[PDB]
Protein backbone atom coordinates (compact mmCIF):
# COMPACT_ATOMS: atom_id res chain seq x y z
CA UNK A 1 0.00 0.00 0.00
CA UNK A 2 2.83 2.01 -0.22
CA UNK A 3 3.00 3.57 -3.95
CA UNK A 4 -0.40 5.48 -2.60
CA UNK A 5 -0.55 7.20 0.25
CA UNK A 6 -3.22 6.67 3.14
CA UNK A 7 -5.30 9.73 2.20
CA UNK A 8 -5.71 8.39 -0.77
CA UNK A 9 -7.12 4.61 0.19
CA UNK A 10 -9.48 6.91 2.29
CA UNK A 11 -10.88 9.17 -0.41
CA UNK A 12 -10.94 6.28 -2.80
CA UNK A 13 -13.26 4.19 -0.42
CA UNK A 14 -15.19 7.35 0.11
CA UNK A 15 -15.50 7.82 -3.84
CA UNK A 16 -16.39 4.51 -4.25
CA UNK A 17 -19.13 4.99 -1.63
CA UNK A 18 -20.37 8.22 -3.37
CA UNK A 19 -20.62 6.58 -6.96
CA UNK A 20 -22.77 3.46 -5.91
CA UNK A 21 -24.82 5.43 -3.79
CA UNK A 22 -25.12 7.92 -6.58
CA UNK A 23 -25.59 5.21 -9.50
CA UNK A 24 -28.15 3.10 -7.10
CA UNK A 25 -30.61 6.39 -6.52
CA UNK A 26 -30.32 7.64 -10.45
CA UNK A 27 -31.13 4.45 -11.78
CA UNK A 28 -33.98 3.74 -9.16
CA UNK A 29 -35.80 6.58 -8.39
CA UNK A 30 -37.57 7.41 -11.57
CA UNK A 31 -40.89 6.07 -11.02
CA UNK A 32 -41.80 6.37 -15.24
CA UNK A 33 -38.77 3.91 -16.68
CA UNK A 34 -39.02 1.06 -14.63
CA UNK A 35 -43.09 1.21 -13.54
CA UNK A 36 -43.80 -1.33 -16.32
CA UNK A 37 -42.31 -4.63 -15.90
CA UNK A 38 -41.41 -3.74 -12.12
CA UNK A 39 -37.58 -3.08 -14.13
CA UNK A 40 -33.59 -2.02 -13.80
CA UNK A 41 -31.68 -4.85 -11.31
CA UNK A 42 -29.37 -1.69 -9.65
CA UNK B 1 41.83 41.12 -18.46
CA UNK B 2 44.48 42.35 -16.24
CA UNK B 3 45.23 45.71 -16.24
CA UNK B 4 48.60 47.96 -16.39
CA UNK B 5 49.48 51.97 -16.65
CA UNK B 6 49.66 53.02 -19.85
CA UNK B 7 53.46 53.25 -21.44
CA UNK B 8 54.44 50.88 -18.21
CA UNK B 9 57.36 48.42 -19.21
CA UNK B 10 55.51 45.61 -17.15
CA UNK B 11 52.47 45.71 -20.18
CA UNK B 12 54.51 42.81 -22.38
CA UNK B 13 55.94 40.56 -19.38
CA UNK B 14 52.58 40.14 -17.94
CA UNK B 15 50.56 39.73 -21.39
CA UNK B 16 53.59 36.75 -22.36
CA UNK B 17 52.89 34.82 -18.27
CA UNK B 18 48.76 34.92 -19.17
CA UNK B 19 49.95 33.67 -22.69
CA UNK B 20 52.15 31.13 -21.08
CA UNK B 21 49.61 30.01 -17.84
CA UNK B 22 46.59 29.89 -20.71
CA UNK B 23 48.80 27.21 -22.46
CA UNK B 24 49.97 25.96 -18.96
CA UNK B 25 46.66 24.53 -17.01
CA UNK B 26 46.75 26.76 -14.72
CA UNK B 27 43.87 28.96 -15.57
CA UNK B 28 41.23 25.96 -16.18
CA UNK B 29 42.58 24.45 -13.30
CA UNK B 30 42.08 27.25 -11.29
CA UNK B 31 38.38 27.95 -12.84
CA UNK B 32 37.38 24.45 -12.25
CA UNK B 33 38.14 23.97 -8.87
CA UNK B 34 37.71 27.20 -7.21
CA UNK B 35 34.08 26.70 -9.04
CA UNK B 36 31.87 24.24 -7.42
CA UNK B 37 34.94 23.34 -4.92
CA UNK B 38 31.94 23.64 -2.51
CA UNK B 39 28.81 23.83 -3.83
CA UNK B 40 26.62 23.21 -0.76
CA UNK B 41 22.91 22.50 -3.64
CA UNK B 42 23.50 19.40 -5.13
CA UNK B 43 27.00 19.55 -3.99
CA UNK B 44 15.85 11.42 -8.69
CA UNK B 45 14.07 9.13 -5.49
CA UNK B 46 10.13 6.73 -6.14
CA UNK B 47 8.25 8.09 -3.26
CA UNK B 48 4.35 7.48 -2.23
Amino acid sequence: LDPLAYEIWMCIVFAYIGVSVVLFLVSRFSPYEWHSEESNEF
Amino acid sequence: GIATPKGSSLGTPVNLAVLKLSEQGVLDKLKNKWWYDKGECGAEKTSA
